């Protein structure tokens, strides 16, 4: 199993940038897609969780509107809109998974984002 | 005329000798296949 | 996940098996006659080779 996201973003403030997790190995309806944050100085930070099949999601209370989680069952993927992007959100963006678990075994590559 | 019912003949002498060929070129070429 | 039908048998006693362990490991034996359902392709449908398929999935408990 693997998780192919997108090149860096740079985005400017108040405006909104959109993450991909591209499933290539397995149909991304499958598993649970968690999305989590690591802006350097602060450690790791779990943003959110969905499910690209049946529109189900889970956010983190400190993420609530931030982020909105969304898929596509014609390409494999799962997209993170992050809107009122400000220098705060400068950070890299990780689509984990945990097939046994809540822990995270399956990880992207990471996109950055600078703001 | 007679000479003409000769290709009626042979009409029939090439399948009598090409039909059941026919049928043994495909059959070893069914097996083959979906044995795989 | 796929058993399509099921039932236990009952016959002369519930065919249940209960060992409990002098530490508390428990053994559970019981006996199930399922109908499981494993779709079949058909593309070389003499000579095919089948893989059918059973799947041992909780329902009220998550992974933790
Ligand atoms: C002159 C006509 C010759 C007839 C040839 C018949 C061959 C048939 C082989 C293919 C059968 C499917
Ligand atoms: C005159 C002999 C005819 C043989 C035809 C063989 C065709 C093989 C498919
Ligand atoms: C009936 C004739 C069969 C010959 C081909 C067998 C190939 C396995
Ligand atoms: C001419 C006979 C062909 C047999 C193979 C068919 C494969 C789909
Ligand atoms: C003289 C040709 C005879 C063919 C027999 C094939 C079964």
């Amino acid at each position: 199993v693997q998780l192919q996201q997108s090149g860096a973003e740079l985005m400017k403030p108040g405006a909104a940038v959109k993450i991909s997790c591209k499933a290539t190995g397995h149909t991304i309806s499958r598993y649970w897609i968690d999305w989590l944050k690591q802006r350097p100085g602060h450690g790791l930070e779990w943003i959110g969780e969905i499910l690209p099949g049946s529109g189900s999601t889970n956010y983190n209370e400190k993420f609530k509107g931030k982020a909105t989680f969304t898929a596509e069952k014609s390409s494999n993927t799962a997209y993170m809109q992050l809107s009122s992007l400000t220098s705060e959100d400068s950070a890299v963006y990780y689509c984990a998974m945990g097939v046994r678990g809540n822990y995270f075994d399956y990880w992207g590559q990471g996109t950055t984002l600078t703001v | 005329r007679k000479l003409f019912i000769q290709r009626a003949k042979k009409i029939d002498k090439i399948s009598r000798i090409g039909f059941p060929m026919a049928f043994l070129i495909f059959n070893m070429f069914y097996w083959i296949i979906y044995k795989i | 996940a796929n058993e399509k039908g099921a039932h236990f048998h009952e016959i002369t006693t519930d065919n249940k098996l209960l060992r409990i362990s002098r530490n508390g490991n428990v053994l559970y034996s019981i006996r199930i006659t399922l109908t499981l359902a494993c779709p079949m392709d058909l593309k070389n449908f003499p000579m095919d080779v089948q893989t059918c398929i059973m799947q041992l999935e909780s329902f009220g408990y998550t992974m933790n």
